[PDB]
RNA sequence: AUCAGAGUGGCGCAGCGGAAGCGUGGUGGGCCCAUAACCCACAGGUCCCAGGAUCGAAACCUGGCUCUGAUACCA
RNA sequence: AUGUAAA
RNA sequence: CCGACUUUGUGAAAUGA
RNA sequence: UUGUUGGUCUUCAACGAGGAAUGCCUAGUAAGCGCGAGUCAUCAGCUCGCGUUGACUACGUCCCUGCCCUUUGUACACACCG
RNA sequence: GGUGAAAUUCUUGGAUUUAUGAAAGACGAACAACUGCGAAAGCAUUUGCCAAGGAUGUUUUCAUUAAUCAAGAACGAAAGUUGGGGGCUCGAAGACGAUCAGAUACCGUCCUAGUCUCAACCAUAAACGAUGCCGACCAGGGAUCGGCGGAUGUUGCUUAUAGGACUCCGCCGGCACCUUAUGAGAAAUCAAAGUCUUUGGGUUCCGGGGGGAGUAUGGUCGCAAGGCUGAAACUUAAAGGAAUUGA
């Protein structure tokens, strides 16, 4: 039985998120940030891979037996890469033993923005 | 002193050409001056596209590979190693 | 918390060789909140591929939309057409041109729906041409040519038998062999369709159309 | 619950760190004799040599 | 960006001169 | 003119009887080619003055001295 | 952050 | 401004006793 | 003599492993132990040599401090302590 | 959420995340280039309407009607001004959280004018190719864009060819690029910055060491901000350009 995982890997923190096949009832979601106690590290590949083990025994408690991968940036009018957690998440519910469907990006694209934050110079650190 | 000849740009005939916003910084440069890659990348790295298709239910499904066109101001693309300080006599390739 | 959910069983209608996407989860009914009538609109986006065992179409998100409920099985018909972001994106390279066309359409049901195509122009063998780009007026001339066979290969009774069209890709095959004395146009498809509103509901035309 | 798993270093990549104080290694485990995966030693490791693991999970990148 | 801000040092300065002449008047 | 307020480390300030500190400043090492900044320590007090009571006072009442705000109208 | 007037 | 009763009848469901 | 030094008895201090900092060191090496020579009438807690016991660690990196070569920028040339 | 790390901030009145639909306003990704069009400024979603334009083609027509231009005139990014409209996003000012010796900054949060549009002003930009316009001569090459001419051979075409897509050759006109002096230059560089002491094709604007200063004053234009015109007293031995070696 398939369910959809709609992983949002940004940066500074990735949410694992399985919902049903239609989007419309959510099953389980646990993010990066409640697995480590410091903010610097919600981002971290460990942490996004202590968070989706925790996914898998939910699930696995729940009957659903493999499911689908939408993987997510923040997009929009930021970045378009996924986060430092998208590939260290998704390699742990393939080790964790739960079956992977079909795997899409879905990263918000505009046809073009509205504008960007920073100004006209940018962030200049 | 003129570093360039073509002015760090590429625009002839031109006036005008409109801005885009680097990936890094949002620093606002023309779309002739920036720093264009077009990257080609996997979902996951080799390292885990064994541990991946096993799971896959499906046989023969093959790994989408995420695409995009990632822009870059020169201070950007110099500070990330994208582009290097070259030679007077490199300065002239463009291959 | 999900001691109280009871599943049901999603089917696609009987054009789609295979059915069964899957299983969809609902509340058991409550005051106020019954679990027939209270939803009854779930969208649906499962692969092409896994809808008619045909991984050559792998590409071509399906949308699938509930209109009724009957006894644990959620009954859903065709709601959209849609590309992968790798396929569509895996189309368009530089040194090429892009060539855009939409319409909105009256089928003799009442769907208004819009599709749109996309085509690119073909390098013929033997070039030693750099770059493949077609003239503006030339870009025209096949944007008009789409969108008129868009209409007049639409027009036609249902999305029963117009999805009958999409799946093999009858509109965009067809677009190449109405349109290749204006350019070569190689990759054409009808790369989206969005239903702008549909009738009522209208009871009888669902279970003809779905097991 | 992790289990202590063995492994072997087959290959020797190179001396990472700031100081260089980390030899990364090509690890070979034991259980199923098929899974290379990176890993970062301390200390003095040629190839022959066995590693004990308590986590596998958390594999090294490419000159990491 | 000092001939910039040069350039308002005096932009300010010639506007209040002007205030000065109109008080005088 | 009366009356309220306030006098405590070099300075600005806290301190409810067992009873003295906060910031900054001082002094001696460290870091530096050398100063700052930063690091480690060290030393500070007629608690305005004279009383008086008080287990026991810088604090509580009384007197003396100096700074500040106030209210002083009908003619 | 900074760098003899003492040549 | 706010509540009850009155005007004030009819019948249907969900949680309530 | 403001005790050259070596004896004998007596006197029995600080010091409980040393804060911020910081030095030298990769095999007969570090560290421990003593001996000889210089100065020298007398005085060696010093320096230059000698032998005796004898390891821990590393077999690397450019992170801090610096060095060499190349490329690059400079409004510096008593030369960035510019 | 945000970050180097955090904090301001939001959050069991359910934040963030997920899904269907709606509204609003901006923006027009990828394609998109050492490519196009425009006097410049500038100009990228579709389609229709209105008027204009360059180039090419021409055994059409006029017949010197031209080049450049004081005075005078049209347009002129962004910001800014006066009124309406709109007010998503971003965001001068302001307010906070960090950092710091301090931080009125960079970083982070919230946000006013503004951003967008209609009417009218303003007239400035490194408004740059830091290179006025017209004409001739002068060196070699492959690309490319628009038109035209010349070649058989090929198509997912085409009632058949003909045309359209592609290959080769030539001409004209564009945006450029590469290699080289026999050239020039202080050189960097430049096939136009060449045809200069062997100095003369035409014409307009403009410079005369560095500052003071695009300042004062008078005039004039503008609602204002300001624009145009624009000194002097005085001061000073250099300021500056290209390239070399070092640090
Ligand atoms: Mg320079
Ligand atoms: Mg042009
Ligand atoms: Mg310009
Ligand atoms: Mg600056
Ligand atoms: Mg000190
Ligand atoms: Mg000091
Ligand atoms: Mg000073
Ligand atoms: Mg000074
Ligand atoms: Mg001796
Ligand atoms: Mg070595
Ligand atoms: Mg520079
Ligand atoms: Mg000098
Ligand atoms: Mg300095
Ligand atoms: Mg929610
Ligand atoms: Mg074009
Ligand atoms: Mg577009
Ligand atoms: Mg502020
Ligand atoms: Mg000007
Ligand atoms: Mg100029
Ligand atoms: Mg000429
Ligand atoms: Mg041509
Ligand atoms: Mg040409
Ligand atoms: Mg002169
Ligand atoms: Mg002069
Ligand atoms: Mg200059
Ligand atoms: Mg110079
Ligand atoms: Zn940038």
């Amino acid at each position: 039985v398939f369910g959809v995982a709609h992983i949002f890997a940004s940066f500074n923190d990735t949410f694992i998120h399985v919902t049903d096949l239609s989007g419309r009832e959510t099953l389980v979601r646990i993010t990066g940030g409640m697995k480590v106690k410091a903010d610097r590290d919600e981002s971290s590949p460990y942490a996004a891979m202590l968070a989706s083990q925790d996914v898998a025994t939910r699930c696995k408690e729940l009957g659903i037996t493999a499911l689908h991968i939408k993987l997510r940036a923040t997009g929009g009018n930021k970045t378009k890469t996924p986060g430092p957690g998208a590939q260290s998440a998704l390699r742990a519910l393939a080790r964790s033993g739960m079956k992977i469907g079909r795997i899409e990006d879905v990263t918000p694209v505009p046809t073009d923005s509205t504008r960007r934050k920073g100004g006209r110079r940018g962030r200049r650190l | 002193t003129f570093k360039r000849r073509n002015g760090g740009r590429n625009k002839h005939g031109r006036g005008h050409v409109k801005y885009i916003r680097c990936s890094n910084c949002a620093k606002c440069c023309p779309k002739d001056k920036a720093i264009k890659r077009f990257l080609v990348r996997n979902i996951v790295e080799q390292a885990a596209v064994r541990d991946v298709q096993e799971a896959c239910v499906h046989d023969g499904y093959v790994l989408p590979k995420l695409y995009a066109k990632v822009h870059h101001c020169v201070s950007c693309a110099i500070h990330a190693h994208i582009v290097r300080v070259r030679s007077r006599e490199n300065r002239r390739n463009r291959e | 918390p999900f001691t109280k959910k009871q599943w049901y069983d999603i089917k696609a209608p009987l054009l789609f060789t295979s059915r069964n996407v899957g299983k969809t989860l609902v509340s058991r009914t409550q005051g106020t909140k019954i679990a027939s009538e209270g939803l009854k609109h779930r969208v649906f986006e499962v692969s092409l591929a896994d809808l008619q065992n045909d991984e050559d179409q792998a590409y071509r998100k399906i949308r699938l939309r509930a209109e009724d409920v009957q006894g644990m099985n959620v009954l859903t018909n065709f709601w959209g057409m849609d590309f992968t972001t790798d396929k569509l994106r895996s189309l368009v390279r530089k040194w090429q041109t892009l060539i855009e066309a939409h319409v909105d359409v009256k089928t003799t049901d009442n769907y208004m729906l819009r599709m749109f195509a996309i085509g690119f122009t073909k390098r013929r063998p033997n070039q030693v041409k750099r770059t493949c780009y077609a003239q503006a007026s030339q870009i025209r001339q096949i944007r008009r040519k789409m969108v008129e066979i868009m209409v007049n290969q639409a027009a036609s009774c249902d999305l029963k038998e117009l999805v009958n069209k999409f799946i093999p890709e009858v509109i965009g095959k067809e677009i190449e062999k109405a349109t290749s004395s204006i350019f070569p146009l190689q990759n054409v498809y009808v790369r989206k369709v969005k239903i702008l509103k549909a009738p009522k509901f209208d009871l009888g035309k669902l279970m003809e159309v779905h097991g | 619950d992790t289990q202590v798993k063995l492994a072997v270093v087959v290959k020797v990549m190179g001396r990472t760190g700031s100081r260089g104080q980390v030899t990364q290694v090509r690890v070979k485990f034991l259980d199923d004799q098929n899974r290379l995966i990176m890993r970062n030693v301390k200390g003095p490791v040629r190839e022959g040599d066995i590693l004990t693991l308590l986590e596998s999970e958390r594999e090294a990148r490419r000159l990491r | 960006m000092r001939a910039k801000w040069k350039k308002k040092r005096m932009r300010r300065l010639k506007r209040k001169r002007r205030k000065m002449r109109q008080r005088s008047k």
